[PDB]
């Protein structure tokens, strides 16, 4: 599952979160297996206007 | 006290009804001895422990 979020929001990505895109954008089960990946992409996903 | 030995019986008996329903009100660590107030209070990850 790809996506593109904040940076301070990559600890709703995670089992048990109260948080905004937790709730309303991706929700991850009580008993989730499996692993969660996050790197920056400013350089890439970031323009100056 | 002539029918001691019968009525030790029913002593014993109720004594350990008794014991048994008393033991309900114990927390035994968790913050409260109630289910509904910890199903009300706390979020699944914390009220499932």
């Amino acid at each position: 599952d790809s996506f593109v979020i904040r940076g301070d929001e990559v600890r709703q990505i995670a089992p048990g979160q109260t948080g905004t895109i937790a709730d309303y954008n991706y929700k991850l089960p009580d008993d989730f297996t499996g692993c969660v990946i996050a790197w920056n992409s400013n350089n890439l996903d970031s323009k100056v206007g | 006290s002539a029918l001691g030995k019968l009525q030790d019986v029913v002593n014993q008996n109720a004594q350990a009804l008794n014991t048994l329903v008393k033991q309900l009100s114990s927390n035994f660590g968790a913050i409260s001895s109630v289910l509904n107030d910890i199903l009300s209070r706390l979020d699944p990850p914390e009220a499932e422990v």
